[PDB]
């Protein structure tokens, strides 16, 4: 079911990526790749029920 | 099945043990079905048996043809 | 001690037993009658009469 | 393969601590931390 | 690379917020930036602290900060010294350890004495200064045994069966000093340590000899006594030996296990720093050769 | 800083004629001193006629090394090197020396005369300087060594007895060497009888434990090259104390040797002096 | 030579590891007739196997005597 979730999100694992890149997660690093082109500049937003 | 299938696991533990001391040509011919051979077991359900022992006989057979290179 | 099986003089050990194994200018029987009168007093015992 | 064909890799970091280095090594050279054990799966004989 | 390091103050000193400083001259500071001129809020370990309360993450975190030794309090400011290699300087004591003439030492994350002397000797507004302690080699290590022991004791077991052991593990002893730790217990660092333990015990498990895994039972008959007695009873489960093999076999079958006795080890090994010489009587400085 | 040596024993000009040679040597210490005797310089303060090798270097391992520099009366004038910079250290003259050579210090363990031992006697008391070695030779002797100690334990067997023939025989740059035995009068040496039992028993205890340790982590996956390795784990084929105690056994064996195992460096050739007589190094620990 | 040559080695390798469990005054002149007693094996030659049984009674008969300690 987890599989189905991250498929209708669209959101796949990138391999749980690397070990040590989870270890870096502690420390705070990136996990977004960037985007290509944004004409648009930095997006955000934020959800609340 | 009790009792024959007791020895089975044995035996087959017999064609493991055997199975690790002959080189072969390559392990990559082997490797998976040593993998099978070991990590055999036998689910609750009796109908479950038709998938046990026949996926040895696609292991350790083929490794007897493997000690004597049939094709 | 050693014991002597035919053409030997093999090593030998035997534990003593009985505190009163001890050999007497190292367990002196004045000193057993001295310490069997410390048993009479502590123990609390007389004989019959 | 049966001969092998050592890489080399020069690099720099700002790491200094080599107990570290050796962890950053584990999970990116998975593929030789598995043909370290993938040469005792075939072939006990020479030392890995 | 800087020969030394300055920094500057937000809320201002007293006569005893300079003098516990002056008391801490030729001390153990570690940074993070080695920036010439760093600010206060980077300054020491206080950076790392944690909500979730742990340690071996502490102390990962700590094993890419730089070391600097303190010297001169000029005032408002900290003026830092970057130790240079293989010579050496004075060092004061921090940790309640006691300390011995050549010992090698090695840095480890402060924990509670028990007691708990509870000495910030320095804060702000929130802000304090958590200084690494300096430990010999033998406790600096002892303790990473421990925690890798509780790593792999926690598998399946009950929350008592957990504990049971704990009761002994954390309760460390050394120098008639004794330290309770508490622990992360599970903050992944230990768990990827766990998993190239398990892959070394593995390799170590499997390069041995046929004959050099066999030496103590060749030397159970051979022989009695009672480290034997204790050694027979952890090999045993629940007489006859085997001897083989071309001698040339050995000459490979041991040496790549060295390799493996390494890296098993190297987790629980930690970089040298401080090789004390001149103790002092009075048990506080402490000159050591080599450095960081 | 320089430190200094006092001889309390009279020096004979043919002894002093001999110590004129040792322009520099790679003295051990075991306390930097401003003055210190000569009963605490060399390995002869720990010399033992029991455990023999590995003890020699388990309180080697501690011992302040410092070169020679120049004598007067009665008195030795030690200079501790820096850290990095170059040094015209002698060899202890087992071993020829070639550019670009690592080195590291070992036990002494004569057979004959060395190249370089002129030897200096003063009532009983005798000076074993230590070894200057290539790295590769220290390591390969120390299996060697280790060797020794395992197949020691059954002499009788006339392949093994020929095995210990076959290994005895080092060899280097026209060296012609021959390893002494450790175990002298049958008896294992104290040393070795520990050193074995310290690789031996994690060879007991890793093989029984490996399983349980790997299991928690096989059905949990990433890269899952771990998972494959309990396969081989199987091809050689329960108590919460016994768990508990046994992993306390286990690196407390394990530790102690990774002194045997990992040697720091403490020089690196580069010119050498004609015959060997010296060479100029880079000082290192 | 089917039972003979089978159960000999049997019994062999049954002194040899019933053998080492006792422990005895020296462990240096027992060590070489322990040796034989594990090395000695079945050679294909016919005569040969006369020396292959006595050279090993020159080790156990001793080994009783060990048993007794005797001369």
């Amino acid at each position: 079911v987890d599989r189905w979730i991250r498929h209708a999100a669209g959101v796949e694992r990138p391999q749980l990526l690397d070990t040590e890149t989870i270890s870096m997660l502690t420390f705070g690093s990136m996990s977004e790749r960037n985007a290509a082109a944004t004409v648009h500049g930095q997006k955000a937003a934020c959800e609340l029920i | 099945l009790s009792s024959v299938l007791e020895e089975f696991e044995v035996r087959c533990v017999a064609v493991a043990r055997r199975g690790y001391t002959y080189p072969f040509g390559d392990r990559g011919k082997a490797r998976d079905h040593l993998a099978v051979l070991d990590r055999t077991e036998f689910d609750t359900d009796v109908r479950h048996d038709a998938e046990i022992v026949e996926r040895a006989l696609v292991s350790a057979v083929i490794l007897a043809k493997m000690s004597v290179r049939e094709t | 001690t050693h014991c002597q099986e035919n053409s030997e003089t093999v090593a030998l050990c035997t534990p003593r037993i009985v505190i009163g194994n001890l050999p007497d200018g190292l367990a002196p029987g004045p000193f057993h009658e001295l310490r069997t009168w410390e048993i009479m007093e502590h123990m609390r015992l007389r004989p019959p009469p | 393969g049966p001969e092998t064909r050592p890489g080399i890799y020069v690099l720099t970091s700002s790491i200094a601590h080599w107990q570290t280095l050796v962890d950053v090594a584990r999970g990116k050279f998975a593929r030789e931390r598995c043909s370290f054990v993938n040469r005792r799966i075939t072939r006990p004989r020479q030392i890995p | 690379m800087e020969a030394n390091i300055f920094c500057t103050f937000d809320h201002k000193l007293s006569i005893a917020d300079v003098g516990k400083l002056t008391k801490l001259v030729a001390a153990v500071v570690p940074i993070p930036q080695r920036l010439h001129l760093i600010k206060h809020y980077q300054l020491g370990l206080h950076q790392f602290v944690d909500h979730t309360r742990g340690y071996v993450r502490l102390r990962g975190l700590l094993r890419n900060m730089t070391l600097t030794l303190m010297r001169r309090v000029e005032g408002n400011q900290i003026l830092l010294h970057v130790p240079t290699h293989g010579l050496l300087y004075t060092v004061l004591n921090t940790g309640p350890v006691t300390w011995e003439k050549g010992d090698a030492l090695c840095v480890l994350p402060p924990l509670f004495h028990g007691p708990l002397a509870r000495e910030n000797l320095l804060t702000l507004g929130q802000w304090e200064l958590v200084l690494p302690w300096i430990v010999p080699m033998p406790l600096a290590l002892e303790i990473n045994q421990r925690l890798l022991i509780m790593g792999l004791f926690s598998l399946d077991r009950s929350y008592e069966e957990v504990k049971a052991a704990v009761q002994q593990l954390q309760t460390i002893t050394f120098r008639d000093a004794t330290f309770t730790i508490p622990d992360p217990v599970i903050d992944q660092h230990l768990l990827i340590d766990m998993k190239t333990a398990c892959l070394s015990m593995s390799m170590v498990a499997n390069l041995a000899s046929e004959l050099t895994m066999t030496y103590v039972r060749k030397l159970a008959l051979e022989d009695s006594s009672m480290l034997l007695v204790k050694c027979q009873e952890l090999l045993m489960r629940l007489p006859a030996r085997p001897q083989h093999v071309s001698p040339d076999d050995e000459i490979a079958r041991l040496s790549a296990l060295f390799v493996m006795l390494r890296q098993l080890d190297d987790l629980i090994r930690e970089q040298v720093v401080f090789t004390v010489c001149d103790v002092s009587p009075d048990n506080k400085s402490a000159t050591c050769i080599f450095k960081g």
